[PDB]
């Protein structure tokens, strides 16, 4: 799950990059 | 940062936190017109801030500054993060003094093994360290054993580790672009990993030794 340490406010999976998800807390980690 | 500690204030003063309605990156100034951060970071306009310790309260010794130009490593690829590294040039030179001081850029790649500080203002992982606050970690240079052991086949020769395979202190999610310093030379720029602080997941950071033509080349402008 490569996932890029940015601070990315999300929804859904498909709002991060990579293989970065939406945690809980509404930020890509 | 998790499991570091808040910086003594102005401590890593290269340190910059990039801006666009809030905290999503961090950086290094390198001289009074330019700083490196990571090209995930990417946004064509950025505000950078200069002079910060404490990002959410104003402390009279911060800078903020719009970018002129944010460019990219012409091979980067967003697909496996690969040559992550960017310049952004600011829009007025930053004026330097007791709070902003440039970092250097390395004049050798440094050997596995090496300490360094990493340090930002991302997701702590913690109730009692407060990601406003600078935060500060020491971490080492893993040899390339590892960090392919740890990512096989992921690791290219823009990509270290560093960190601690047992896990429990790593960079973390608002610490990207941010400086990795070694013996006062910036040698990495955070840039990814599989979650934070994690068992055999060391963090993954850019290799700036090997870019230092394209780095000294751009900075020349046309
Ligand atoms: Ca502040």
């Amino acid at each position: 799950r490569v996932c890029p340490k940015i601070l990315m406010e999300c929804k859904k999976d498909s709002d991060c990059l990579a293989e970065c998800i939406c945690l809980e807390h509404g930020y890509c980690g | 940062i998790v499991g570091g500690y808040e910086c003594k204030p102005y401590s890593q003063p290269h340190q910059v936190s990039l801006n666009s309605g809030y905290h999503f990156c961090g950086g290094s100034l390198v001289n009074e017109n330019w700083v490196v951060s990571a090209a995930h970071c990417y946004k064509s306009r950025v505000e950078v801030r200069l002079g910060e310790h404490n990002i959410k309260v104003t402390e009279g010794s911060e800078q903020f500054i719009s970018s002129s130009r944010v460019i990219r490593h012409p091979n980067y690829s967003s697909y496996n993060i690969d040559n992550d590294i960017m310049l952004i040039k600011l829009s007025k030179p930053a004026t330097l003094n007791t709070y902003v001081q440039p970092v250097a850029l390395p004049t050798s790649c440094a050997p596995a093994g090496t300490m360094c500080t990493v340090s930002g203002w991302g997701n702590t992982m913690s109730s009692t360290a407060d990601s406003n606050k600078l935060q500060c970690l020491n971490i080492p240079i893993l040899s390339y054993s590892d960090c392919n052991n740890s990512y096989p086949g992921m690791i290219t020769n823009a990509m270290f580790c560093a960190g601690y395979l047992e896990g429990g202190k790593d960079s973390c999610q608002g610490d990207s672009g941010g400086p990795v310093v070694c013996n006062g030379e910036l040698q990495g720029v955070v840039s990814w990993g599989y979650g934070c602080a994690e068992p055999g997941n060391p963090g993954v950071y850019a290799k700036v030794c090997i870019f230092n033509d394209w780095l000294t080349s751009t900075m020349a402008s046309y």
